[PDB]
């Protein structure tokens, strides 16, 4: 069957499980992996593009046994793309070393070190944590263990399935995926929060209205929540810093991703002249990209005037010293919206 | 011109060829370079300019 | 700046570029219409004001091809004059949005159980400067789309 | 680089060069049209959901032909003024499409036990600057495609 | 005379009696990609008292298959007209152990479609030259190179004969890939084309009148194996 | 140090083939390649626009006439019905000295659609030209 010899059609009453691909650009996580895996071990990293390639790999069956393989098997069911595999230990070497690495995600591990050193301004990375493994406490002392920080964020509970046997799958690896859907249809932009979850995965634990409100501020973890006329749903949107920026995570989404695509466009000004004309055509292409994104709805305003602003230029960003130097400096403000997180019902009688 | 010489004999040799795509080789040997070099985006920033072109070799 | 896969995505497909299949084989095509899917809707009327609408029995689809005339060729008249009583040949048709190179599919729409039903020769005009073109009728059961 | 064998073998054929034969004789023409195939369709739905649809009988055939009048030429009215109460000399049409010099036959429509229904004569016009131009109808049992 | 360089095929028949099981019948012949052999030998209802070679059949069915689908095409999966029936059945084990290294196509009856070919191999197991198709495609191919390019006889063996040859064989490509004969989805990754001076040829070639073109091209191969697994759990 | 500088090559060093034979001409135009625009509008204001599908190739080549010398009216003259030889252009743009091709515009089947004989004209001293249209599939220019 599997050893072909004769030209024809073969049948087999056999069959693994096989998934869909999905495509994704402006997400792209890595997997920490434990350091006894055999897979990993040896290597400093290994890149896998969907379902099947990581079987493959494998070289062995589907283990429900195993967390790497089901957190990874509910990264591709709720619509991720092409991931790499890291390491825990190696997280702080090897994550910065590529390129195209957007997400962090806690495969079921403690990465609070990697986070820490990586997770740093100007450095385009965002962290999704895990939740406490046990029921929250009422008095809201659960996320007494994280640093704050707003390039990161929490997921409670963890997740169970029909394939689940002994383990509990980390929230961590269906929140990249479904990172990675929302990201392809609504955009980086949008809230991921209000949207299902695929593969019928379901919550360790019930989480009650009161109970999320004690964790809802400050450190605030995001809840996976079950309800009757939806099922379950990602019902949290917010980072770790509670501040009046960078509260959302849509907000520090998109600002990542418009730095790096920022700093991706003028890159063709190296090695050219420092003066006026090359500061011309790299407000040229930022504000060709900034157009386009406010056309695409992700910035606010009207108008595009009331949406961003660029300054570049003698007097404005750079001195004699700095151009001397052949630094080119670049000021970009934008104007972001904020999703609306309640919804109050007033009901009267007098009509 | 004195000795321009006539085409007398003619040959021509059929060889197999693998279906890709220049550039795609091209990107693909760039992004191991980069990547080799470090990753980092002063890296980035020294490729930026650095064009890398692959021919077929026959031979 | 935007790139062919960015377009590939996220921009609309022509409807120029297509690729025919009947039965086991594929026929070249100039013109394909008639893929449409039809309800009736059943209305009950209360006396008090209720309004009931809801789909009613699904319709037959009817499609046509047309196809310039080759020489040696008469396989499309032969299907429709192998008509014996009410018995014929039913095929399968699958209409698909290729690419320019025709080597991957974007779209397919897959017809089931079609049998003709009329012929229409070219029209002979000692005046016209066009190709001739014969058209075929077909009845099918049911249409689906089928996403790549 | 293609030749003209080529183009014979592969390229489809234009509708303007035929030929007409009605009988045992061959008569230029300027038109013919309506050389078309029609069956009806039978349906039988079950109380269960079973659709079945066939083929049903096969429908006669209604041509027309259009040729300028030429002097002392009467043939086809003679032809439609022969008819006496049911009685009609049938005669078999043969429409084929010939290369430029006519040497050669591509394609043969074969038309089987036509006979005419209707005459349409040139309407008299002093302000216009056409050739009269006369019609015929006919009514025939069946229609056959050769290719040659 | 199946030798490289000289476009042509071969058409062998396999043995008059019953495969052996273990696979050696196909041991007498010599290992070359521009031969292949047909088994068993055919039938017919005005065959009285001998058999039809296979190959008499199986070069009209060449002939038609590269008419109706061209020669990129395995002459395979079509039908044997005129009703001329295989000698011996050939079962899927017997054909398994005949379709590797030298490779014997097996003429088959099936219930659902009639008789058969069910082999597009050459004598050359190897990754190029495997199957037929890509063996006569490149052969066809060379011969329309040789002939387009022969009008550059007794022209100067300068730059100008050579675009102009390089035009001509860039179009011969060009209508083969929109044909559909070679793989890519533009023409780059189709062929290539290279001729000139330090790159196919050198000075003394020039001055011996050499003109020398180099050619690639990528071909479709065929599917051969189809495998279907069944579960129950959907 | 040392600026270079490069001018365009002159518009009357070209050479032009017809099938495998050259043949001197006096002017070639059209080999123009042009595409049909696509246009969507949604109702947020999304305004997508894309290539169409290539137009056909309309050539006209002009020359004088010589003595015995009726080829192209030859050519336009075989046709029967829609059978006519179809022939690959090549124009080429060389040096000076005509020794060495810079660039190569290829034409690819190639048929003609009309000829333009002379307008004789007993009033004038020019030279009598004939002129021929062609219809082609496709225009390729590669540079040597």
């Amino acid at each position: 069957t599997t050893i072909t010899t004769y030209p024809g059609v073969y049948i087999e009453e056999d069959a693994s499980l096989s998934l869909s691909v999905s495509s994704s650009a402006t997400a792209v996580p890595v997997f920490a992996v434990a350091g006894d895996n055999p897979l990993i071990s040896g290597k400093p990293y290994i890149r896998i593009s969907n379902w099947l390639e990581y079987l493959t790999l494998k070289n062995e069956q589907f283990d429900p046994a195993n967390t790497l393989d089901i957190s990874l098997r509910a990264y591709f069911i709720n619509g991720g793309g092409y991931c790499y595999l890291v390491q825990t230990t190696d997280l702080e070497k090897q994550v910065p070393k590529l390129d195209d690495v957007t997400l962090l995600v806690a495969a079921g591990e403690n990465i609070t070190t990697a986070v820490s050193t990586l997770c740093k301004p100007g450095k385009g990375l965002f962290a999704i944590f895990d939740g406490p493994t046990t029921e929250l406490k009422s008095d809201g002392t659960s996320n007494s263990d994280y640093d704050p920080n707003p390039f990161a964020a929490v997921y409670y509970p963890w997740l169970t399935a029909d394939w689940t046997t002994t383990i509990d799958i980390p929230p961590s690896a269906a929140i990249a995926g479904v990172y990675c859907s929302v990201d392809s249809t609504r955009g980086v932009w949008k809230a991921p929060a209000n949207v299902p979850i695929q593969g019928g995965l379901q919550p360790k634990y019930p989480v009650t209205d009161d109970l999320q409100a004690q964790y809802n501020q400050g450190k605030a973890l995001n809840m996976i929540r079950t309800f009757p006329k939806s099922g379950t749903l990602v019902w949290g949107a917010r980072t770790l810093e509670d501040n009046d920026n960078w509260r959302y995570i849509p907000v520090r989404r998109l600002f990542n991703s418009a730095e790096r695509d920022i700093k991706n466009a003028m890159s063709f000004a190296v090695f050219e002249p420092n003066s006026q004309p090359t500061w011309e055509r790299v407000r040229s292409a930022v504000n060709n990209y900034l157009y386009s994104l406010w056309q695409q709805g992700g910035l606010a305003g009207n108008k595009p005037d009331d949406a961003y602003f660029v300054q570049i230029g003698k007097d404005i960003t750079m001195t004699d010293d700095d151009i001397k130097q052949g630094k080119m400096i670049i000021k970009i403000g934008m104007a972001a919206v904020r999703p609306a997180e309640f919804i109050i019902l007033q009901f009267t009688q007098n009509t | 011109e004195d000795n321009v010489i006539p085409v007398s004999k003619i040959s021509a040799s059929v060889d197999q060829k693998p279906n890709l795509d220049n550039s795609q080789i091209n990107q693909a040997l760039i992004d191991k370079l980069c990547v080799e070099l470090g990753g980092t985006e002063d890296v980035r920033l020294a490729l930026a300019k650095v064009n890398l072109t692959t021919k077929p070799d026959t031979e | 700046a935007i790139t062919p896969e960015q377009i590939a995505v996220e921009y609309p497909i022509p409807t120029y570029r297509f690729v025919v299949s009947v039965g086991d084989e594929q026929i070249p095509f100039n013109n394909v219409s008639g893929l449409d899917v039809h309800y009736d809707v059943i209305e009950y009327k209360d006396g008090i004001g209720n309004y009931y609408k809801m789909p009613g029995q699904r319709q037959s689809i009817n499609i046509t091809l047309r196809k310039g005339v080759f020489p040696g060729d008469t396989k499309l008249f032969d299907w429709i004059n192998s008509i014996q009583l009410n018995q014929v040949e039913k095929k399968d048709i699958a209409i698909s949005l290729t690419n320019e190179a025709g080597t991957e599919i974007l779209m397919t729409w897959n017809v089931a159980n079609a049998f003709p039903t009329s012929f229409t020769s070219p029209s002979f005009d000692a005046t016209s400067n066009e190709i001739a073109v014969q058209e075929i009728a077909l009845t099918a059961d049911r249409v689906t789309i089928q996403a790549a």
